[PDB]
């Protein structure tokens, strides 16, 4: 659960992000992709080598959903039911993923944003990839 | 563990340049942060109460050292890897009872506190050889717990 | 997050734990305590002998507190202000002690309760107690 | 690992009482329902849409009891779990890629299945001997990932 300081954090950090989060995600989920390679099981449908355009493609469509939450962040559970309909039910993402991409998010965002990237921020990033990552692996519909 | 020879010379390359002083504190201290029920192991090192308090410790940054030579330990030879933290496992599993997915969460702070001062140069190949390294860490410290 | 019928079941099921809140609480708490040793440490000052009054009575604490929990089942962080503050400010509890406890909770149930310990009640006091755990654990403040 | 004597015993006389036709099904199938994701490894499986589904399906009885089968090859077999299950666990883990978590998950909705055809003969010290047993199955399974 989220603090008034930890959903400080995740807005004033992310929001650092910007026209950059096409590239932030897509190196997220390029670095899990490598790092993990049985993440890529659920993705038989994509080119996955380095600079497919749908990799980065979807990757500006996790950022932005990511950019959904942050100011939804009150309440994901309505703002992301769609994205939680498709990782719940359809897929059925195992949870484990979720805290690799999740992981692998904050490496790209401690490699890019060195200056943001404190030890607070860090911790509500991390509860706050946590919480949506409760979010989009429940069936709650 | 079984790290390509590119993967192999990359994580010396950049193990050669990390700061072997003030990383290992670093990575010590955001788990003390970012977990904060870790804190419980550590009474005996003072002012935990704030992010700016645990971080700047002499003793959270003084235990580091060890972690980090710990790493380089396992580091240079990866092929014995449940050899060298054989003590370190009995001390940890059998002495401290530190629950094995603490071990995973210690190592994960590390890659991040290295993409942190890496920053381009902390690649995803990069990254996913270390991965490969913690992961070879974290279940050698672990063992004993089986 | 909890769904609708979740939520309905988590009030069901313990519609029919009794004043029977204390033994079941005790018998989680000495179901723990057996089979997850570790456990023991967070209570040094207690009594963890066979019968123990003190575990008994924390039993009653902790159903109780549980009792709470389903009261505002959707103002969770609210209610529990006070716990999360002992446990996640003041004991520090590491999150896989809450999984030990959530399970021999459900296994207390199941040998109890059996009629109510349906599959889909199941899952829904596993995502009930993962999410007082979650709350416990959480530092809101 | 190591059950006392006693503890031998008294798994070795409740599991004598199962009954090998439910109680594995009733677990796979609490499996699939509580931890909806484990659905994604059961493709070829059929209908689970819904929790009564699930536990009428046929093939969730079915092979729910071999698994019954394996735990009990386990309960025979507690000096070297590691190589009863070395087959299996190349199984899961290099050909299936099953997350290690998983298998904890089963192992402890094995044991509510127990507390639930028991009841009050699951006594707490019964449990803590049958915690030991699936932990040490779950990581005999695991072993072919450290
Ligand atoms: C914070 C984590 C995640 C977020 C924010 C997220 C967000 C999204 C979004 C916005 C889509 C849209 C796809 C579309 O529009 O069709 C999507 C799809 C998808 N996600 Fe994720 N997702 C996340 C995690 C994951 C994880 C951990 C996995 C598995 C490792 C995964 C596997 C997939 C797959 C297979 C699709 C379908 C892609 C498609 O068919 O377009 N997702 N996600
Ligand atoms: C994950 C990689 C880890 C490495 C490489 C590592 C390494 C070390 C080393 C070298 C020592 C020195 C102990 C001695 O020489 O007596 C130590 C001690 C210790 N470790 Fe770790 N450790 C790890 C994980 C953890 C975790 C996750 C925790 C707790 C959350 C932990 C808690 C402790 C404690 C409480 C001590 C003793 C502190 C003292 O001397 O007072 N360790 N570890
Ligand atoms: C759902 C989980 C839990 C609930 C609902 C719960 C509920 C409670 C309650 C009602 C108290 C009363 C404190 C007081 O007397 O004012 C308490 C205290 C305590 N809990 Fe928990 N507890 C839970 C889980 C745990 C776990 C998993 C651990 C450790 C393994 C733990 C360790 C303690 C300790 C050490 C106290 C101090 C009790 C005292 O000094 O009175 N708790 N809890
Ligand atoms: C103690 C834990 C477990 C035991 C004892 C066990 C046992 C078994 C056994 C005996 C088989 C038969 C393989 C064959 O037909 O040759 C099997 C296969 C299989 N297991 Fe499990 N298993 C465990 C955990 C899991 C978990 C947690 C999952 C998924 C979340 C899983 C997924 C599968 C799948 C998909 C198959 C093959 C099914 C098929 O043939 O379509 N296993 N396991």
């Amino acid at each position: 659960v989220l603090s008034p300081a930890d959903k400080t954090n995740v807005k004033a950090a992310w929001g650092k992000v910007g026209a950059h989060a096409g590239e932030y995600g897509a190196e997220a989920l390029e670095r899990m992709f490598l790092s993990f390679p049985t993440t890529k099981t659920y993705f038989p449908h994509f080119d996955l080598s380095h600079g497919s355009a749908q990799v980065k493609g979807h990757g500006k469509k996790v950022a932005d959903a990511l950019t959904n939450a942050v100011a939804h962040v009150d309440d994901m559970p309505n703002a992301l039911s769609a994205l939680s309909d498709l990782h719940a039910h359809k897929l059925r993402v195992d949870p484990v993923n979720f805290k690799l991409l999740s992981h692998c998010l904050l490496v790209t965002l401690a490699a890019h944003l060195p200056a943001e990237f404190t030890p607070a921020v860090h911790a509500s990033l991390d509860k706050f990839l946590a919480s949506v990552s409760t979010v989009l692996t429940s069936k709650y519909r | 563990v079984h790290l390509t020879p590119k993967e192999k010379s990359a994580v010396t390359a950049l193990w050669g340049k990390v700061n072997v002083d003030e990383v290992g504190g670093e990575a010590l201290g955001r788990l003390l942060v970012v977990y904060p029920w870790t804190q419980r192991f550590f009474e005996s090192f003072g002012d935990l109460s704030t992010p700016d308090a645990v971080m700047g410790n002499p003793k959270v940054k003084a235990h580091g050292k060890k972690v980090l030579g710990a790493f380089s330990d396992g580091l240079a030879h990866l092929d014995n890897l449940k050899g060298t933290f054989a003590t370190l496992s009995e001390l940890h599993c059998d002495k401290l009872h530190v629950d094995p997915e603490n071990f995973r969460l210690l190592g994960n702070v590390l890659v991040c506190v290295l993409a942190h001062h890496f920053g381009k140069e902390f690649t995803p190949p990069v990254q996913a050889a270390y991965q490969k390294v913690v992961a070879g860490v974290a279940n050698a410290l672990a063992h004993k717990y089986h």
